[PDB]
């Protein structure tokens, strides 16, 4: 016989009940680096890459 | 050796103090359990400036926590560095502060004044080489605005010779957090003018401005604002703890910056400042530091110096660097910008050098200055307070505690005299 | 530490309290039986053996409403002491509930309140719920506040009342009870909040997707406002605001003690997926007249006080952006003598949800309290209503025989007029 | 970053919008539910999680058209607040749609469009679709522009309307609605584009290979023109053209905004296999009199404006040669007042094809927007039609009885006559 | 040493600038990540002219990118060499200018000008000795023309001594991109005549013709069109960047070529230009370059000098060559074509030799000269400007921004005066 079944009504509404939480906007940004400039870290890797390629390779 | 004592107010003061003692802990290398774990012998040279040593190697700060309600003390105790403070160095009330200046100063101020002065005597009498007092408070509140000035007057009566240097946060020009703040600032400054020796002004909205313009902080938190304030106020006392090629102590700073007893309000600023991205592109040098220090986008206070003229100003440098370079840059910056300075004080600027820079930066500088631009800040509260003058009815909330209405007129008359004093020294 | 006491009179107060204590039990994680599967001391008492008790007293002149709690699932939580009920309701008569019957049980109520006051080490406020149109709510509440005013004196007495709707009225003699209660509140109450049922019905119909709400939905919306109000003391926050701080900021005059309440976001369990719920967005929704918990247009007057409390991830940086954006609105008028205008509070606790709740599980929410001259619009309707029947003396004899002296009716009428004149004079720029 | 908002009015406007957003979603790779299986911020907003929302509002006085979208597959994408449905339509009466019924819903519509703009930071421009023949499209559009003109001031208001056909018609009161609208957009509209269904049918039959098109096929053709116009704002190109550029370039005066549109190639999906269709090929096809979607004679219409937006693999060198070749033609006479006369936009984004579509998969395509004096030919036809019915007062009673004053008809009649006088004066040499 | 600051305005300026710094980086041998990876120490003699040095062996170009809309900036950021530019150098607005010159000057130019001026001053005072400014812009109207001339005026007010050398792409006077060009071109000429020192005119149509004729490019790409302009720019400053047998700076070029203050517009050309296939069979010598330089087809401005007469001519060379050959070839080209030069100026032709040639070519040259053939370009745009101003079409947009039509009359009066000055000096 005919087969026509689909329950969008629950799927839309039960999901809309659960995962309501919107807009996480995580405030994980920290200042402690800018006062502790990592430029020294980036140049440390820059020299390390420079020395490895120019000398070793 | 050259001791200082640190005092904090209820919510703003203790939170800033909490971050400050983290900052000093990193600088001197104090482990979060109070035991020294640094890497240089220079750290222990002048640790007596800020710390006492207990039997066992556990180091305890010269700090006292004052509040009218226990809300902030619980937060500080549970904090990361809450162990460091002395268990007997917590003084708190058992009533709502109510953000009221008159209520805090009179009602609970007299109840707590006797105890807090006795607790302060523990640190005051146990340090032989003491020269210093360091108060942290907010002017728009109820515990630092009122009770802070009560402590300031009592300490002045007890110890006239010691320096009374305080750090203050001013209500914001656009919107501050509380409605009655025009009253609180006007009452507090009256005591501050006569009693305090050195006053530092910091604005929250300028701190937001610096975060967006320079640091590119998409989400600046309260810790970020406290870190900038802690950076500046830690740099002031760096000369007392570390060697340098030209020292500048608190008294040197006061004598150079203060030409007259009442005009002693200071603006603060720190360099270098840069964001995550462009810090890698910066050629960090002394002329770059000079550019940042005098830059109109790096002061913690939202007051444009270009609208007025400058009184004496000072800057303190940390790091291994040339002396001639500092002298030339300050000589050039003075000759380049003649109009902003005053002729009747030759050599408007002062310089200082310290050997050891802060961690992570090869060289840093601290800017402290005085100018006529403060009059705009006083005009802001004066205009707001003038509209509050029709709300002398609203002052009925204040008189219920015991204040009389004529005090407000006395305070505003003092503001009018101070504003006219700055105007006449502009000429 | 710092403790608060709640007392509920006149049906509506109790059922609102039933919603509130349901909300607080879930918020702190307390089962209805009182055991655990924090900051309890702010509202609950640890009695030992793991059981907790609320700091509240329920008093009603008839047993029906209280018997609902006695026979309900809540019964194991409340102390049988706290469930006082009378033998005969006041039946919509202010005189009957104030003189003939109120004095029969008023001494009993105060003794139980004072007994709980012994256990409150840092008691700094009270929370009282009224229904102005009710006979028990108005008559008994007037006597209780008058007694409590002299019992303790310098203690915060915050009220949460329900104003008669501009058109919806369930009591015919409601204006009679409303004015007489208002005349008694105006001298003792520190600050009484204002809500009405009709605005609750309209907001629940438009914002929420409820075709036909009941009293339960209205009470839950009220309970959320109460929870947001009390969250400053209960939990750590970047900007904690004390009860006395609300008293200083909200009512910047002598006897103006009636602010209006607002709450945002109030969104369906369906739409908010499609929306940004930004703090700037929720802040703008607060000031729109469609969201007011009182049916009065702010454009008929001006503002002189505002208080915003943020429950959620709201970073202080954006809060400054939101309030600055609000000041640019020309549709919002602020009086000249209030340049500051606002009191902010930021608390880290997210909003609380209820099983089978009518609201979405939003991450952040803000409760707004505002004092404005627009409440004078509500006064004029009550004043005109009372004058119409009293001109023909429609219900004088019922009150007079129950202990009312006829001279009291004109006295309360003039007291309302003084309130109207005081409100109008404050609105004038100087 | 840079943002646009769209409004759709009436029966016709919603259906065109239906086709457009399927075209955008397929172009941007968005499922009908809003989750991905960029330049989205120009038309869409990210509502957290993984769902998007369109920057559009659908408004009509009848629920039938809106309910179709609510029941369609795309119902998940749209926000239910964005779908506003009226109660009873204007019945093809401008007076009824402007005053009696339009004013009932105008405030609700204006609130949502302004509320949506609050999330719209880098915003400059609006898109409004009208049905000139219909009463609701003409009536509501005039009132809507009147409000938006004063609420926003100097903002780019651009319209995509359907002009009445010279002979094909479906409403007897069509000339009345068109003339009353033309009086209002002539002052409240920055720049509006129009096409007529008669030429759309003819182009869909000769160049395209459809024997009997429906409204769905015509809407798809319209959507491609809109997509080409908005292509510059979404993708990089050798010559990007902003909304302000279109307004500056296309008009030489204030009331001469009305341009005509042309899209090439319009070849079908089956006949397309034989032609490469280089830049010179498509450029020549644009200027054919038969390729216009407005049935106007280019012989009577001099050109004083041109804009050539190309899409696909296009080299600027070939365009310069193609434009130079076009200028040499004697039949295409530019006015003396327009020496340069061209704006061109080359964009690297190729066009898009829709499943079940009716368009070729061409590698490169060009959309053409120009202003010509031939539009005055259409005004004369509309003017004569209005005069014939108004001479014997054919349908005055319907508009008068719906709140419209009788004297407005000669006022709008004189407004057209001035517009035609302006076109004749501007077209004349000097 | 002797520094130059580079400024890029709008759509046309940034794309030319992107190619220009690609050429300069190839010249000096700077890796796209900022590292030095060249093989010549002579590249390091005058790297300070165009580059600042950041700590850690990285070089930051003296480039400031200016626009009113972010579309071009996003394209440059995603580019291959976008990492080189300092992030804080990027200054942009949030509005399409609309190419209304009145709008771009008064409405939005004034607001942005304050930020650009301070960003300019950042790099201006960070160099040991500034000598001149380099600007790249098109005469469109929105930002390159309107804001460009505004910034040119402000820089002239700030630095009267330094050379404000600007590069201009005039709208192509047969096919071009907007109907409102002659309004913008007329106003831009009015501002550039008084405020600018050297103005270089470039036509896209001549660039198309050069590519098809000499380069044999089937599809002339905008990359190669900008590449030719970038090559000409680098040759102009190559004398300052490398030593030579006879040096010539911008000031030498400005003094030599310009007889009178107003007549200072220059046509430019480059050689050798050769197709990708036939370069193997070419015997490149000095006479080959002289034929190419003076060829009427290798010029990238669509104004045939054979119609007019020459006033001054300059020649630059790159590579090792005999000075006699340049001197002899130049005299011969002067002596034969006596019909194309003014009688009252002997030795109308200037020389210069640079030691190092551009990469890939063993020998190269650059042609810069001044002629009366510019009368055609000004007459063409004047006729177009005359028509629209007679009709007063399209002016309602400019009126809405506050520009009154009398400004157009003054601009055309200046334009007509320049044409007459060229006409009378031809005699
Ligand atoms: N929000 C809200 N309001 C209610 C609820 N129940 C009642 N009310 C309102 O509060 C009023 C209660 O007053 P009454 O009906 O007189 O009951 P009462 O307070 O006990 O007074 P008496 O029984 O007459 O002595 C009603 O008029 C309602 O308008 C409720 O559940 N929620
Ligand atoms: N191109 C195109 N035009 C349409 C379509 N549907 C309607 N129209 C035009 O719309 C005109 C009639 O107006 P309506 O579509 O009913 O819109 P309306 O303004 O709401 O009309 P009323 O509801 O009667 O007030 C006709 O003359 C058509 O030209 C369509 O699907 N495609
Ligand atoms: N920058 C900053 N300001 C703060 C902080 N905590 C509180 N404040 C400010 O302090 C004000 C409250 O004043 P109050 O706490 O009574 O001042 P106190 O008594 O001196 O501590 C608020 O308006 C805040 O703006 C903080 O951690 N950082
Ligand atoms: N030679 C060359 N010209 C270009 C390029 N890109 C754009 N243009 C031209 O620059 C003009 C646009 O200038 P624009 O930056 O918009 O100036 P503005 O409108 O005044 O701000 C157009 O007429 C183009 O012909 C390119 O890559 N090379
Ligand atoms: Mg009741
Ligand atoms: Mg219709």
């Amino acid at each position: 016989q005919k087969t026509k079944t689909g329950q969008l009504a629950k799927e839309k509404h039960e999901a809309k009940v659960r995962n309501m939480v919107h807009g996480v906007s995580t405030p994980v940004v920290s200042e402690i680096k800018d006062c502790l400039t990592y430029r020294t870290l980036n140049e440390a890797l820059d020299r390390a890459v420079r020395t490895r390629e120019l000398q070793v390779e | 050796v050259r001791e200082i004592v640190h005092i904090q107010a209820g919510q703003c003061g203790n939170q800033i103090g909490a971050k400050f003692w983290e900052v000093i802990s990193d600088e001197h290398g104090i482990d979060p359990t109070g035991s020294y774990h640094g890497d240089s012998d220079l750290q222990l040279e002048r640790i007596n400036v800020y710390y006492n040593e207990a039997t066992g190697g556990k180091y305890v700060p010269r700090a006292i926590l004052v509040d009218l309600e226990p809300g902030t003390m619980d937060s500080v105790r549970a904090g990361q560095f809450g162990q460091l403070f002395r268990p007997d160095n917590f003084v708190f009330g058992q009533s709502g502060a109510g953000n009221n200046w008159a209520k805090g100063y009179y009602t609970e101020g007299q109840e707590l004044c006797e105890s807090i002065l006795d607790v302060i005597r523990k640190e005051a009498e146990s340090c032989d080489c003491l020269q210093g007092f360091q108060l942290v408070h907010s002017l728009g509140g109820g515990t630092g605005a009122g009770l802070g000035t009560l402590l300031l007057n009592k300490l002045r009566e007890e110890y006239p010779d010691r320096i009374l240097s305080t750090y203050s946060i001013v209500p914001s020009p656009k919107v501050s957090d509380t409605v009655v703040e025009p009253y609180n600032c006007t009452l507090s400054v009256h005591q501050l003018v006569e009693s305090a020796d050195e006053v530092f002004c910091i604005d929250n909205e300028a701190l937001y401005d610096i975060c967006f313009r320079t640091l590119k902080l998409t989400t600046p938190t309260y810790g970020d604002l406290n870190h900038l304030v802690s950076m500046v106020m830690s740099g002031t006392t760096c000369a007392l703890r570390f060697p340098g090629q030209l020292n500048s102590d608190l008294r040197k700073l006061a004598v150079n910056l203060v030409p007259f007893p009442r005009l002693h309000f200071f603006i603060v600023g720190f360099a270098p400042l840069t964001s995550r991205g462009s810090q890698q592109y910066r050629a960090l040098t002394v002329p770059e530091l000079t550019s940042q220090l005098f830059d109109n986008k790096n002061m913690m206070a939202a007051c444009d110096p270009r609208r007025g003229v400058y009184l004496t100003a000072s800057a303190h440098f940390r790091g291994r660097m040339s002396s001639k370079e500092v002298d030339e840059q300050m000589l050039n910056i003075q000759a380049r910008n003649t109009s902003y300075f005053v002729e009747w004080i030759p050599s408007n600027v002062k310089s200082a050098i310290c050997d050891i820079p802060p961690r992570g930066l090869k060289m840093a500088a601290t800017f402290i200055g005085n100018t006529t631009a403060f009059r705009e800040l006083f005009t802001r509260v004066d205009s707001q307070f003038q509209k509050m003058y029709a709300r002398r009815a609203f002052i009925h909330w204040y008189v219920n505690e015991g204040l009389e209405t004529v005090e407000f007129d006395e305070a505003r008359s003092n503001m009018t005299d101070l504003i006219q004093e700055y105007e006449m020294y502009e000429t | 530490m710092r403790e608060v006491i709640s007392i509920h009179v006149g049906q509506a107060g109790v059922q609102i309290g039933n919603g509130c204590w349901e909300l607080y039990c879930l918020e702190h994680g307390i089962q209805p039986d009182g055991q655990l599967p924090d900051a309890f001391n702010t509202f609950f008492s640890e009695t030992g053996a793991g059981k907790h008790v609320p700091r509240a007293v329920f008093v009603d002149l008839e047993p029906t409403v209280v018997d609902e709690v006695r026979t309900g699932t809540y019964r194991q939580l409340f102390h049988p002491e706290q469930l006082i009920s009378g033998k005969e309701d006041a039946a919509n008569n202010y005189a009957r509930g104030h003189y003939t019957v109120g004095k029969e049980i008023i001494d009993l109520t105060l003794d139980r309140i004072r007994k709980l006051a012994d256990q409150c080490t840092g008691l700094q406020g009270f929370l009282i719920f009224h229904s102005f149109g009710g006979g028990t709510g108005a008559g008994f509440g007037s006597l209780l506040l008058e007694r409590l005013s002299v019992d303790y004196g310098k203690k915060s007495k915050l009220e949460f009342t329900v104003y008669p709707s501009p058109q919806v009225s369930t009591a015919i003699v409601e204006p009679y009870n409303s004015i007489l209660a208002t005349h008694s509140m105006i001298d003792h109450s520190d600050c009484a909040f204002m809500v009405d049922n009709e605005a609750l019905y309209d907001l629940c119909r438009r914002a929420l997707d409820i075709e036909r709400p009941t009293y339960t939905n209205l009470n839950r919306l009220i309970g959320q406002v109460v929870s947001s109000l009390t969250a400053s003391l209960r939990f750590d926050g970047a900007l904690n605001v004390d009860f006395t701080e609300f008293q200083t900021n909200l009512v910047p005059y002598a006897r103006i003690h009636f602010p209006i309440c607002s709450y945002a976001p109030v969104i369906s369990a369906e739409k908010a997926y499609h929306e940004q719920l930004s703090v700037a967005e929720i802040t703008n929704s607060l000031f729109e007249p469609a969201n007011m918990m009182v049916k009065c247009d702010p454009r008929h007057g001006k503002y002189m006080a505002c208080t915003l409390l943020y429950r959620g991830d709201v970073v202080p940086k954006d809060v400054s952006a939101a309030v600055a954006t609000i000041k640019t609105k020309r549709t919002i008028q602020f009086v000249d003598w209030c340049p500051t205008g606002f009191k902010m509070g930021i608390n880290y606790q997210p909003p609380t949800v209820v099983p089978g709740g009518d609201l979405a599980k939003v991450q952040r929410a803000v409760c707004m309290l505002a004092n404005t001259t627009a409440i004078a619009e509500a006064w004029s309707r009550l004043d005109h209503k009372f004058d119409l029947m009293y001109a023909k003396r429609a219900f004088v004899h019922w009150y007079v025989g129950e202990g009312m002296e006829e001279a009291e009716f004109p006295e309360a009428r003039e007291d309302l007029a003084l309130l109207e004149k005081d409100y109008d004079e404050v609105a004038a720029e100087s």
